[PDB]
């Protein structure tokens, strides 16, 4: 349907242990394709996807040039920030960055993203209009004011629309097998007593792609979100995904409950009943 | 320097069949900072050949790692996942249930 | 295809 490609960069200082550590990973949708690591011995962009291993070495070279360029950018980004906020070098601080782009079912551009976060909170980030910056605190205004005056927002918008998209366009051909497939969940219920007057009802979804999904419990058709347990969606590690939600019920009123699953690989959503 | 206690999930790849070669996944998410130690146990003793996925995060800037190893459970063998993190006064241990 | 900022912009 719609599609996405994002690049995620984590850098971390280790004050005693030398240089900061830089980790970056490619993703199309919920499929990962490449990775790069400051501490790896390869020092190249390595493929994480079978359909991306086919690219020429002049592809790999140029990509690993640009990621290496980012890495030192962020290492100096970490120095600037310790300076800006006046934290002591003894502390270990973290700088996360993401950028990428979204396309419609025909493949035209939809949205685009360029953003950084310092110590798990937002530092700077590009607005949806792609003409301005949102800057949380008085530090990021300085970087805003650097990047406004230096015309950064113009140059990234040209990347995001021109480049970011065209690659996602080829990747989705290249990976037609995996990338564009969609997998319905295999679903079922399990029943796990606790006391003699109570039982636990768990509704499962297994082996689905993409990972966006909605699990729902109800009684008599009325919605039960109150007493419901629901776990975070977990990668099955084969490339598919897994999730479950569960409720506690008075025994024996169980068939009075319905579990409702919605996923993009489902022509019509389902209903499970015990 | 905000802090986030990790969410730990331990599970088989495919629903278990005793004497069938599954994988064992321990999946941690939603945590901050990113330094995290994770082990996979058989009966309480750590497993050596363990690979992990590559460090990433979700839109809320919370990290997620997947630690995985191939295995073949028995009716006897107990398995579990040990995670230590800055947010945990001791390492927390999670025993793998065939129903979770 | 990764961001190439030409000449790179730090803070």
């Amino acid at each position: 349907g719609s599609h996405s490609m994002r690049y995620f960069s984590t850098s971390v200082s280790r004050p005693g242990r030398g240089e900061p550590r830089f980790i970056a990973v490619g993703y199309v949708d919920d499929t990962q394709f490449v990775r790069f690591d400051s501490d790896a011995a390869s020092q190249r962009m390595e493929p994480r996807a079978p359909w991306i291993e086919q690219e020429g070495p002049e592809y790999w070279d140029e990509e690993t040039g640009k990621v290496k360029a980012h890495s030192q950018t962020d290492r100096e980004n970490l120095r600037i920030a310790l300076r800006y906020y006046n934290q002591s070098e003894a502390g270990s601080h973290t700088l996360q960055m993401m950028f990428g782009c979204d396309v419609g079912s025909d493949g035209r551009f939809l949205r685009g993203y360029h953003q950084y976060a310092y110590d798990g909170k937002d530092y700077i980030a590009l607005k949806e209009d792609l003409r301005s910056w949102t800057a949380a605190d008085m530090a990021a205004q300085i970087t805003k004011r650097k990047w406004e005056a230096a015309h950064v927002a113009e140059q990234q918008r040209a990347y995001l629309e021109g480049t970011c998209v065209d690659g996602l366009r080829r990747y989705l051909e290249n990976g037609k097998e995996t990338l564009q497939r969609t997998d319905p969940p295999k679903t079922h219920m399990t029943h796990h007593p606790i006391s003699d007057h109570e039982a636990t009802l768990r509704c499962w979804a297994l082996g689905f792609y993409p990972a966006e999904i909605t699990l729902t419990w109800q009684r008599d058709g009325e919605d039960q979100t109150q007493d419901t347990e629901l776990v975070e969606t977990r990668p099955a590690g084969d490339g598919t995904f897994q999730k479950w939600a569960a409720v506690v019920v008075p025994s024996g009123e169980e068939q009075r409950y319905t579990c409702h699953v919605q996923h993009e690989g489902l022509p019509k959503p389902l209903t499970l009943r015990w | 320097a905000i802090q986030r206690t990790p969410k730990i999930q331990v599970y088989s790849r495919h629903p278990a069949e005793n004497g069938k070669s599954n994988f064992l996944n321990c999946y941690v998410s939603g945590f901050h900072p990113s330094d995290i130690e994770v082990d996979l146990l058989k009966n309480g003793e750590r497993i050596e050949k363990v690979e992990h996925s590559d460090l990433s995060f979700s839109k809320d800037w919370s990290f997620y790692l997947l630690y995985y190893t191939e295995f073949t459970p028995t009716e006897k063998d107990e398995y579990a996942c040990r995670v230590n993190h800055v947010t945990l006064s001791q390492p927390k241990i999670v025993k793998w249930d065939r129903d979770m | 295809l990764y961001k190439k900022l030409k000449r790179e912009m730090t803070f």
